[PDB]
Formats: C-alpha cells, sequence, structure tokens
C-alpha cells in the first residue's frame, strides 16, 4: 500500500473520486487539502504473508552467540562464514526453510529447494 | 484455471469505498465453497 | 444452459489458446458438439488438462486422515487373536513409590490393557 | 516504593481475526471506559495522526501494520484538539462527576497520577508516556501480525 500524509494537517488522506475527470484524489478532512493518487491500489489484505520471515537482521546479527554457523558457500561473495535461522514469521503453518545470512557480504540466502528468493 | 496468475476481478452494480471492504469481509468470512458447516479436517482412513 | 455452453466456450477463444483457436479450422463440428458436455476443456484449454488433472491428486492426497504409525514389539502378545504384534506406551499412572504403567494394544485384533 | 498503585493498563485489540473494524482502546485506571488509544495521545499533546503513528509505528515501510491503525484513527477522529479529548476521558467517569471545568481538570490528574505510573507520575512528561503507550500498540500488533 504505502499511504500519504496531508502537509498543512500532517493528519491521514481518505480516498475521493473525481466523477468528473474519473481520477482518483486524497482528501484531508481536517483541511480543504487534496492531491491525485499515486497507485490505484487503495487497499490490500495479504492473508498467505511472507512479512516477517528476515526480520531483525541488524548487521550486529553475527554478534549473537545464541545463532548457529554454517559452512555454506555464499551466492555473491562465496563465503562459508554465515550464521542461519528460521522463518520469524510465528504461524503454525510456516515451512522449516533457513536464512543465512553472509558474515562479510550480508547477502540472504535461503536452503529452499522449491522456490527462489529475493529477500 | 491454465494462466499463470489466480485472479477474481469484482465491481458492484456517492460513497463506495466502505461497501467493497464488507463485500469482502462476507466473501472471505461467509463463502462457502464445499463441504458441510462445522465439519473441519476430514481424514481417510482405512 | 444454452447461453453458458455456447458462450464461455465463445468466450474463450479469446484466451491463450489462439494457435488452437485458430485451427477452429478445420475441426470437426464434433469438437463443438461435444463442447455442451465436459465442459470440453481439457479437450479445449491447451496444456492445462495435465495441471488440471494433476492439481486433483493433490487434493485426494489433502484428504486422507494421517496413519498412527507405531512398532510392534516381537515379546508381547494379544489375549484374542493371540498374535505378536502389539504397541505400547508407558506413562505415570501412580505415585512415584510404584513408577510405569505401560498401557498395550494389539496393533491388528484391537484390545488394550494395562501391566502396573 | 511509595505507596504502590497496583493499576494495570490494558490496551485491547476490539474485534477478531476475520472481523471489520478492529480498533484499538485502553482500559485507564478510575475510567469505566476503554478510550480509543488516538483520544489517550491527543489528551496527551500528540494531536496529528502521523506524529500519533509515529510513536506506534517505527517504519514508514511496513504498510501492514499501518493499514491496521486506519480504524484506530477514524475511531478518534471526532476528538481534534487536547481540551477536547480530556473532556471525553472527563465525561466517562469517576461516577461522571458533572461540570465541564470538572471533567477536564479530572482528565489531567489521572494521566498524570494513575497512568503509567512508574516512568513518572510528575507533571511534564507527556512525551515519555506517549512513546511508551506507543511501544505497547507496537508490541500488541506485532504479536496480532505474528511476527
Ligand atoms: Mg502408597
Ligand atoms: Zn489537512
Ligand atoms: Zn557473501
Ligand atoms: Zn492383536
Amino acid at each position: 500500500t504505502t499511504f500519504r500524509f496531508c502537509r498543512d494537517c500532517n493528519n491521514m488522506l481518505y480516498p475521493r473520486e473525481d466523477k468528473e475527470n474519473n481520477r482518483l484524489l486524497f482528501e484531508c478532512r481536517t483541511c480543504s487539502y487534496v492531491e491525485e493518487a499515486g497507485s490505484p491500489l487503495v487497499y490490500r489484505h495479504e492473508l498467505i504473508t511472507n512479512i516477517g520471515e528476515t526480520a531483525g537482521v541488524v548487521q550486529d546479527i553475527g554478534s549473537d552467540p545464541t545463532l548457529p554457523r554454517s559452512d555454506r558457500e555464499c551466492p555473491k561473495c562465496h563465503s562459508r562464514e554465515n550464521v542461519f535461522f528460521q522463518s520469524q514469521q510465528r504461524r503454525k503453518d510456516t515451512s522449516m526453510v533457513l536464512f543465512f545470512v553472509c558474515l562479510s557480504c550480508s547477502h540472504i540466502f535461503t536452503s529452499d529447494q522449491k522456490n527462489k528468493r529475493t529477500q | 484455471d491454465n494462466d499463470e496468475k489466480l485472479i477474481i476481478r469484482c465491481r458492484v452494480v456517492a460513497e463506495e469505498d466502505h461497501m467493497l471492504k464488507k463485500i469482502e469481509n462476507t466473501m472471505l468470512e461467509n463463502i462457502t465453497l464445499r463441504g458441510v458447516e462445522n465439519i473441519e479436517r476430514v481424514v481417510m482412513m482405512k | 444452459a444454452y447461453k453458458a455452453r455456447y458462450r464461455i466456450i465463445y468466450s474463450n477463444v479469446i484466451s491463450k489458446n489462439n494457435p488452437d483457436l485458430k485451427h477452429k479450422i478445420a475441426n470437426g463440428d464434433i469438437t463443438p458438439e461435444f463442447l455442451a458436455t465436459c465442459d470440453a476443456k481439457d479437450l479445449a484449454p491447451a496444456p492445462l488438462k495435465q495441471k488440471i488433472e494433476e492439481i486433483a491428486k493433490q487434493n485426494l492426497y489433502n484428504a486422507q486422515g494421517a496413519t498412527i504409525e507405531r512398532s510392534v514389539t516381537d515379546r508381547f502378545t494379544c489375549g484374542k487373536c493371540k498374535e505378536k504384534k502389539v504397541s505400547y506406551y508407558q506413562l505415570q499412572t501412580r505415585s512415584a513409590d510404584e513408577p510405569l504403567t505401560t498401557f498395550c494394544t494389539c496393533e491388528a485384533c484391537g484390545n488394550r490393557w494395562k501391566f502396573s | 516504593k511509595g505507596s504502590r498503585f497496583i493499576s494495570t493498563l490494558q490496551v485491547k485489540l476490539y474485534g477478531r481475526e476475520g472481523s471489520s473494524a478492529r480498533t484499538i482502546k485502553a482500559t485507564l485506571p478510575y475510567i469505566k471506559q476503554d478510550i480509543p488509544i488516538v483520544i489517550i495521545f491527543r489528551a496527551l499533546g500528540i494531536i496529528p495522526d502521523g506524529e500519533i503513528l509515529e510513536h506506534i509505528c517505527y517504519d514508514v515501510n511496513d504498510w501492514q501494520m499501518l493499514e491496521m491503525l486506519k480504524p484506530c484513527v477514524e475511531d478518534g477522529f471526532v476528538i481534534q484538539d487536547r481540551e477536547t479529548a480530556l473532556d471525553f476521558i472527563g465525561r466517562r467517569g469517576t461516577a461522571l462527576g458533572i461540570k465541564k471545568e470538572k471533567r477536564i481538570q479530572y482528565a489531567k490528574d489521572i494521566l498524570q497520577k494513575e497512568f503509567l505510573p512508574h516512568i513518572t507520575q510528575l507533571e511534564g512528561f507527556e512525551s515519555r508516556k506517549a512513546f511508551f503507550l506507543g511501544y505497547m500498540i507496537n508490541r500488541l500488533l506485532l504479536c496480532a501480525l505474528d511476527r
């Protein structure tokens, strides 16, 4: 989604349709502000989420002693130095796929041999 | 069923934003496709 | 128905288928017718037939009820079907002075019982 | 140490997983009803939405958590300034304690003495108690978003 606020109010924006020119706007319900929409998408639900998997990957991730290490060669820098964890999306369903974070290039690679990622 | 992505496009027949948010809740929560109500996880057994 | 158927277818065609448608043509018618028926678608548706037909199978699968798989010990016996194919699992039924109840189950004829 | 006010603050996510209008209200000590989070921030001094949202959600990117805050913003839309927020809090007693000057003066005291008594029970610490409430809403939503 990614929504905007009113400059002047800082209050949130409500969508208004410009019936005449068939176009979407964003009105402020505290002042007389109006701005045209960036995207046609107003609301996104998302039931089968993937946002949470690689959360809290601070560059300090290597400083956690609790995290386990592996000798897996990186797809980028080919470094056999990396820390690993499972999908941080705390759901029942969730697969046991592993996320490896490079102790040099910091690139996040997975063990998923069914699908190919970029997060 | 052939086409790569699986999509369903819906439209109604001033003020419509909230109306559609009700329609999507009805859709997910109240629309029964297959099966009998109260009957979940059906296992086959020999 | 027719318308538806027719338408649707127609528508378808447109778608893609165309081519186828164309063729138608041619064719026849027838185818248608057828367608119506179936338906046709597959047949118607292609080329879907495959997938659409294959997709049903995954659904068959998702319809069968988990199989409690369990071992059978060759030194444990049933009271009816007088056969050495029985499973067991122990629990702490009694206080810490007597320990281990051990429940049996004739994995073939279906009788269950305790050992103390 | 000191009297030990055993006032437990509950920050409630109304509506179930699959119910429309999932609002966030909070039960304040000595106040019968659960006030929608927004009004509390407004009564605190954090007046425009987004200034309020900044205290709750720390990542401007995270659309998922932000959509979850839109109902609250709608719930607190009625109250627009600090005063009207305190009156709304003051209306809901107590008992009620009838008189306009009286109820607005109350809400001041409750937020100072009974709301989040650790941190401070002093005066000018709205900023501290607002960011805390926002840290609480962040945690409430973080669990509801299955993270
Ligand atoms: Mg005894
Ligand atoms: Zn404005
Ligand atoms: Zn690397
Ligand atoms: Zn037996």
